[PDB]
RNA sequence: CUCUAACUAUAAAAAUCUCUCUUCUC
RNA sequence: GAAUCUGGUCAAACUUGGUCAUUUAGAGGAACUAAAAGUCGUAACAAGGUUUCCGUAGGUGAACCUGCGGAAGGAUCAUUA
RNA sequence: GGAUAGUGGCCUACCAUGGUUUCAACGGGUAACGGGGAAUAAGGGUUCGAUUCCGGAGAGGGAGCCUGAGAAACGGCUACCACAUCCAAGGAAGGCAGCAGGCGCGCAAAUUACCCAAUCCUAAUUCAGGGAGGUAGUGACAAUAAAUAACGAUACAGGGCCCAUUCGGGUCUUGUAAUUGGAAUGAGUACAAUGUAAAUACCUUAACGAGGAACAACUGGAGGGCAAGUCUGGUGCCAGCAGCCGCGGUAAUUCCAGCUCCAGUAGCGUAUAUUAAAGUUGUUGCAGUUAAAAAGCUCGUAGUUGAACUUUGGGUCUGGUUGUCCGGUCCGACUUUAUGUCGCGCACUGGUUUUCAACCGGAUCUUUCCUUCUGGCUAACCUGUACUCCUUGUGGGUGCAGGCGAACCAGGACUUUUACUUUGAAAAAAUUAGAGUGUUCAAAGCAGGCGAAAGCUCGAAUAUAUUAGCAUGGAAUAAUGGAAUAGGACGUUUGGUUCUAUUUUGUUGGUUUCUAGGACCAUCGUAAUGAUUAAUAGGGACGGUCGGGGGCAUCAGUAUUCAAUUGUCAGAGGUGAAAUUCUUGGAUUUAUUGAAGACUAACUACUGCGAAAGCAUUUGCCAAGGACGUUUUCAUUAAUCAAGAACGAAAGUUAGGGGAUCGAAGAUGAUCAGAUACCGUCGUAGUCUUAACCAUAAACUAUGCCGACUAGGGAUCGGGUGGUGUUUUUCUUAUGACCCACUCGGCACCUUACGAGAAAUCAAAGUCUUUGGGUUCUGGGGGGAGUAUGGUCGCAAGGCUGAAACUUAAAGGAAUUG
C-alpha cells in the first residue's frame, strides 16, 4: 500500500494460489503451451500479454505451474526476450508520449509535474535494471534519444 | 516498509496481551521471530504456538496464558561484548531474579543466562519477562 | 519511532546533530566562541584592578526604592570603564577618588543583580587594603 | 403501531484614570 | 698554504609598491535597552465599541487605516427550518 | 641523473596530466603542545591535561655553519632584524623559556641560603666536578592525624519514684551555679642525646612550663529556600540587606548594634571557571497541535535503513561441573577425655551408570564431511608373516610387505571476502582498582617478620582499560560471490601445445626420446546436470470505470455598466440620520434590444479530484491519475532524504492586449474635540488576460513521511462480489435505479477510556521510566531580532542563510473562581 510516487495506499493484488503443481482439471501439455508462448511472442507481444491470453482463451493458470519456467524466462530461453523490459519500455513510452503533449502545449503544468514522476521512475528502473547487467552500463535515458527506442 | 520483522512480531504480541488475549496472528514468520518464540516457550512466558505455511514467508499463531508482560527488540542489534551483558540487564530487565535479555550469539538465538552459562557473546535482539 | 536515527552506521549523524544542536545552549556557545575575552571587561578573569574616576550613586528599581553608593572604575588591565558596587554601609567614604581598587565579580554571573540596575562588579579591596577589613576597623587606609 | 408545512422585520455618539497588598500553626 | 677572488647555493634582511587580517581613531547617522509621575492620541485584551491575526502594496503626527487573498488562535462546530 | 648515511619530486632534465574532496578535502579559529592521566560519577558521559613520566619543539625572531659518532648546538661560532651594554669615540662584548634575584605585566606565584651526605651522571675515571639533585628558607595550593580541657566533693535543679496522710526523706539517678579540691597534659622554652655532610625540624627526654587553666577560635548566618529569634535598643521605603523571592514609608523576627542560638570548625567566607544536579544536549534519555520548535508541497544524488528463504531433527557411546543417596573420614550436646549415645543430617575424600535431573562439551549414523593429498612415520592393528609368553581362555604379547594418517610433520595444491563475538599475546612506569603489611592510626611507604639472639626468612600481590593492529574458536545475526551464452563441476577418458629438467648416456652445446610436472584445445562419459517465493513491499501490462484533476478550442446564462428606440413625469441615490451626486436638455424607474469585460448563482453537502497551491456553464480534442478487479508479467527494483530540482494563493514588478464590476492611492460629503479612519459618492494603479519575473501567506489538520498492531456505532464517496430481493418495460429477460449482506480504498463523523496528556483534548496526540520499526527537518527562558553584518537569488519589491554586545525573572500554555 504504499505507492511509490503518490498518496495512494490501495493494495488492489491478485493471490496466487498455494497449490504450485499443475491444476487437476488441466488437460493441456507443458510442450504445447510453450510452443503457444512461443508463437504469441513471435506475433509481437509481450509476456504480460502473453499470460493474459494463456489465462482468458486457454486453461492456463499460469506459465510457472504449467511448464516449471516462467514466460520472460521461457522466451529468453528461446531468444525473443526484448532488448529493453517490457516495464520500462512501457515507461519510455509514457514519458515520449507526455513529452509530446508538452511540447504541444507549453502552459500545461501539471502534466510537466507527471513527466518529472515518469522521468524519475525511469531512473529507478534503469538504475535497477543496470546493476543486474539486463542494460549495457553505457544505457541512459535521454529525451532527445527516447523516441527513436520508442518509435 | 516493513524493516524489523521481529519488531512486528513483538508489537503484535505486547498489544494482544496488554487487552488480555489469549491469541495473535504474525504475519512474516521469519526464522528469529520462531527462534524467539521458542526460548520464551522454554521459559514458560508464552504457550504454544504455530506456524501456518503460505508458501510466501508463511505466517504464525501464537497461544498466550497471561503470564507474560512485555516482549520488545532493540532495535540496532548492538554488538554486545560479555562485559556488557550485566549493563543490558540492569537497563532492561525490571529484576535481577528474573527476566531475560533474548540476544544472538554465534551458537544460536539464546537467553542472557544461557549465553553467559556457554560464556559467549554476540548481539542483542531482544529483551523478555 | 523518534526525529533522530537509529542504525547502527548512523554515528556520523548523530554526532554532527549533537554538535549542531550543542550552539543552542549559552554556556558552551560562550565557551567555544570565546566571547568573555574579547567582549567581557575582564578576559576569563575573576579579579581586576582599576582606578576610580568619579564617585557615582544610582538609584533602585520600582520595589525597591534607595540609591545604592557605586563607583565609576576605569581598568587597567585594558582600558575598559565600569561601574562597580561598593558593598557595605559606610564604605563609600572609605574608597576615595582616584586610587587603585579590586573589583571582584557580583555573583550572578555578570548580570546585574538585584534592583540595581547597570552594575555587575563588587569592590574587595582598595588601595591595596580589603574593604571589610577596614569596616570593622581592623585595618586602616594607608593614604598615599 | 404508519408520517416533511409555516414564516419575516433594530446596527447614531461614548476618550482617559495617581498609591497599596499584609503569617498560617493542632 | 693566508689575504684576495670567479660562478653558484642556502638564503637572513633592506627598499618599493600590492594584498589580506586584527586592533585603531573618527565628523556625522540610524538604533536598542533600562529608567516611567513628561507629551499627543487610545491600536490591542469584551462584539476593545470598525472582530482579531497573516502575506503583500499604498497612505499617514503616532499607535494604525485601507485594498486583495487567506486563517479562527471567532463572536457560529447547528437549517433535512 | 645529482644529493643523501640510506628509500623517497628530496632536487634537476625530459615526459604523462595527475592527486584530495559532502565519509567535509582546502581555508579560517584554537586564551591547542600530544599522550600516560585529573576533576566529576548509578549507567552513559562533560570538562580539563602549561607542570613531577614518555615523546616533540625552542633558546629574542630569523637564516648559515665548523668540530664529532651524534648539533643546524645557541652557558658553540657567522650575518641581518629587534633590543641592548663598556668606551679613552678607535674599538670590544651580548643572550635566564638553568638555579637564585631584579624590572615590567597582571587577581595571580619563593631565599643572590648549605652541600655533594642520598639518587645518579660525566671524565683519563673511587678520590675531581655536577644550582642534575638533595637540605634548609618562605609557603593556609592542596592532603593526613588531631589540643583549646578532664574528674571529684558542695549549693540551684530535673526525671525512675516507697506510697501518694499535703508532706516527704531524694529513698535511685541527670543536669545548673563568678561556688570549691586534688590530678593529667601538651603549646611553648631547654640541659642533653638522637637526627643531619654540618645544622634546623621531627622521635625521646632533664629542669621549668594551666586557673578567668587571659595558654581567651574563628568564619558566616538566625523570613523562606536552609539549622537557628516574630528578644532589646537605633534608623524610619533613608542608611543599607538581599545569590532568588523579598525587608526598609514610627512596634523591621531581613538594615546598624547588644543578648541568645545555629552551621563548619583551624578553618570559613566570597569571584570567576567547571562538573553532578541538567531527562535544560537527551546513544542509553528530551520535546515539535496550541508553551520554542514539522521546510508550502512533491521529485531526487550522497547518507541512513531495507521482506522471507536455503540441516532441523533425532539414537548411542563418552569427558568434565553441579546437586543428588550414602561409603571412609569423622566434628558439634558430656562438662579435666572419648566412644555406646543426641545428628549438624558428613565440617575432609569416593561409589559418583542409584533411576536421577541438568550445564557445558567430544565422537559417531543419516543421500549428513571436518580442505584434501603428497611423501614422511607409520603413531595405531582392518595387516599375517615366524609364532604364542601364560589356565584349554582374543586378558596378553616379541613382529615384519600390504595397510587408519587428524596421533602428528612439511611440504606443492586450492583457498569467497568481510562485519561480529570468545580466548591469548600486547597496551612503559607513576596514577585508578586491589592483596599483604600496627608508618603509634591515617595520608602514605614497600616494606618488614622471626630466632635462643647463635642468622633464618615471606614479600614488593593482581585487574582494567573498552578504539587501531596480530593470533585464535564460533558461524546465529548483517552484507558480498558462484552454474544461464554454461567459457559450469569431476573422471582411467581418448587426442594435441609452449615447455621444464631431477636424474640418466663423464662434462659442455643442441636433436629428440623416456619419466614426471601447470595450461592453453577438442572430443568422450559419469550427474537428480544448473535459475528459492512472487511479500495483504514495489514497478508494469490489461478491464470497466470515477473525478468541480490539467491544457487548448468552442457554448450558454442572467446579472452589471453603458448605448439605441419608446413610455410617462418630480423627484431619484444613500444612510443611524444626513449631506456630496443625477435630474422638466426630463433623470429614477418602463418595455424591447445592442456593446464590452468579468464570472459561473440556485444544484453546493461534516460530498469529489489533485503533490501542495487550487479546481464548479456546455461540447470536442489532448495526454495524465487515484481506487477496485486480475490463477497476468519483473523479482527487491524499496522507505526517508544534505546537494540539486518542478509547481507554488493573494499582493507586487516589466512589457503588449483589453478596460464591465469592485476598488490601494487620491477627490470630496458626513461623525468627532480632532478623523487626510470606520458610514457615502466618484475614482487612477490593480482586479481579467499573453510572454518574463516574484517564491512569500494563520501556504493550518498550527499534527513530516513509510510500516505494523490496538474498540465499539452508524452512515458517505469510487470500485468489486453475492442475492431465488423491489420497482422498473422492450412481450420476458440485459442493463440502469434502488433494497439487503460483504470487501477494498478516501474525505469524514458519534460514543468511550480500558490508553496518552499540564490540561483543552486525541481512535491517534495510543502501543514512552514496562523508555529502541526506518528515516528527514526543527527548538533549548523572554527581549534585542529574523535586526546588523557577510554571502547568495531578484530589475525592483524582497526572498534564503543569519549572531553578538546588552538587558531581563520571568515571558508563555491549559484550565478554575471571581
Ligand atoms: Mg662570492
Ligand atoms: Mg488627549
Ligand atoms: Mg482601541
Ligand atoms: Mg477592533
Ligand atoms: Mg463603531
Ligand atoms: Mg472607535
Ligand atoms: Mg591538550
Ligand atoms: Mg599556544
Ligand atoms: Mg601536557
Ligand atoms: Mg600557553
Ligand atoms: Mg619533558
Ligand atoms: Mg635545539
Ligand atoms: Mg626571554
Ligand atoms: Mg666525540
Ligand atoms: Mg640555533
Ligand atoms: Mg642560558
Ligand atoms: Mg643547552
Ligand atoms: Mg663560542
Ligand atoms: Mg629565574
Ligand atoms: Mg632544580
Ligand atoms: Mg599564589
Ligand atoms: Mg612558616
Ligand atoms: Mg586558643
Ligand atoms: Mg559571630
Ligand atoms: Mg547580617
Ligand atoms: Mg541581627
Ligand atoms: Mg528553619
Ligand atoms: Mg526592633
Ligand atoms: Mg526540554
Ligand atoms: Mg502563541
Ligand atoms: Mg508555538
Ligand atoms: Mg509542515
Ligand atoms: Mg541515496
Ligand atoms: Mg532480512
Ligand atoms: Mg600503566
Ligand atoms: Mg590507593
Ligand atoms: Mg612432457
Ligand atoms: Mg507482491
Ligand atoms: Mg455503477
Ligand atoms: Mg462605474
Ligand atoms: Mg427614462
Ligand atoms: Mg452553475
Ligand atoms: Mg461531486
Ligand atoms: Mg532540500
Ligand atoms: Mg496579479
Ligand atoms: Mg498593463
Ligand atoms: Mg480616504
Ligand atoms: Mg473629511
Ligand atoms: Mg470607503
Ligand atoms: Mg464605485
Ligand atoms: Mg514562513
Ligand atoms: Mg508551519
Ligand atoms: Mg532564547
Ligand atoms: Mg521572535
Ligand atoms: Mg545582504
Ligand atoms: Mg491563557
Amino acid at each position: 500500500m504504499g505507492r511509490m510516487h503518490s498518496k495512494g495506499k490501495g493494495m488492489s493484488s491478485s493471490a496466487i494460489p498455494y497449490s504450485r503443481n499443475a491444476p487437476a482439471w488441466f488437460k493441456g501439455s507443458s510442450d504445447g503451451v510453450v510452443e503457444q508462448i512461443i508463437k504469441y511472442a513471435r506475433k509481437g507481444l509481450t509476456p504480460s500479454q502473453i499470460g493474459v491470453l494463456l489465462r482468458d482463451a486457454h486453461g492456463v493458470t499460469q506459465a510457472k505451474v504449467i511448464t516449471g519456467n516462467k514466460i520472460l524466462r521461457i522466451l529468453k530461453s528461446n531468444g525473443l526476450a526484448p532488448e529493453i523490459p517490457e516495464d520500462l519500455y512501457f515507461l519510455i513510452k509514457k514519458a515520449v508520449s507526455v513529452r509530446k503533449h508538452l511540447e504541444r502545449n507549453r502552459k500545461d503544468k501539471d502534466a510537466k509535474f507527471r513527466l518529472i514522476l515518469i522521468e524519475s521512475r525511469i531512473h529507478r528502473l534503469a538504475r535497477y535494471y543496470r546493476t543486474v547487467s539486463v542494460l549495457p552500463p553505457n544505457w541512459k535515458y535521454e529525451s532527445a534519444t527516447a523516441s527513436a527506442l520508442v518509435n | 516498509t516493513r524493516t524489523s520483522v521481529l519488531a512486528d512480531a513483538l508489537n503484535a504480541i505486547n498489544n494482544a496481551e496488554k487487552t488480555g488475549k489469549r491469541q495473535v496472528l504474525i504475519r512474516p514468520s521469519s526464522k528469529v521471530i520462531i527462534k524467539f518464540l521458542q526460548v520464551m516457550q522454554k521459559h514458560g512466558y508464552i504457550g504454544e504456538f504455530e506456524y501456518i505455511d503460505d508458501h510466501r514467508s508463511g505466517k504464525i499463531v501464537v497461544q498466550l496464558n497471561g503470564r507474560l508482560n512485555k516482549c520488545g527488540v532493540i532495535s540496532p542489534r548492538f554488538n554486545v561484548k560479555i562485559a556488557d551483558v550485566e549493563k543490558w540487564t540492569a537497563n532492561l530487565l525490571p529484576a535481577r531474579q528474573f527476566g531475560y535479555v533474548i540476544l544472538t550469539t554465534s551458537a544460536g538465538i539464546m537467553d542472557h543466562e544461557e549465553a553467559h552459562r556457554k560464556h559467549v557473546s554476540g548481539k542483542i535482539l531482544g529483551f523478555v519477562y | 519511532g523518534k526525529g533522530k536515527p537509529r542504525g547502527l552506521n548512523s554515528a556520523r549523524k548523530l554526532r554532527v546533530h549533537r554538535r549542531n544542536n550543542r550552539w543552542a545552549e549559552t554556556t558552551y556557545k560562550k565557551r567555544l566562541l570565546g566571547t568573555a575575552f574579547k567582549s567581557s571587561p575582564f578576559g576569563g578573569s575573576s579579579h581586576a584592578k582599576g582606578i576610580v574616576l568619579e564617585k557615582i550613586g544610582i538609584e533602585s528599581k520600582q520595589p525597591n526604592s534607595a540609591i545604592r553608593k557605586c563607583v565609576r572604575v576605569q581598568l587597567i588591565k585594558n582600558g575598559k570603564k565600569v561601574t562597580a558596587f561598593v558593598p557595605n554601609d559606610g564604605c563609600l567614604n572609605f574608597v576615595d577618588e582616584n586610587d587603585e581598587v579590586l573589583l571582584a565579580g557580583f555573583g550572578r554571573k555578570g548580570k546585574a543583580k538585584g534592583d540595581i540596575p547597570g552594575v555587575r562588579f563588587k569592590v574587595v579591596k582598595v588601595s591595596g587594603v580589603s574593604l571589610l577589613a577596614l569596616w570593622k576597623e581592623k585595618k586602616e587606609k594607608p593614604r598615599s
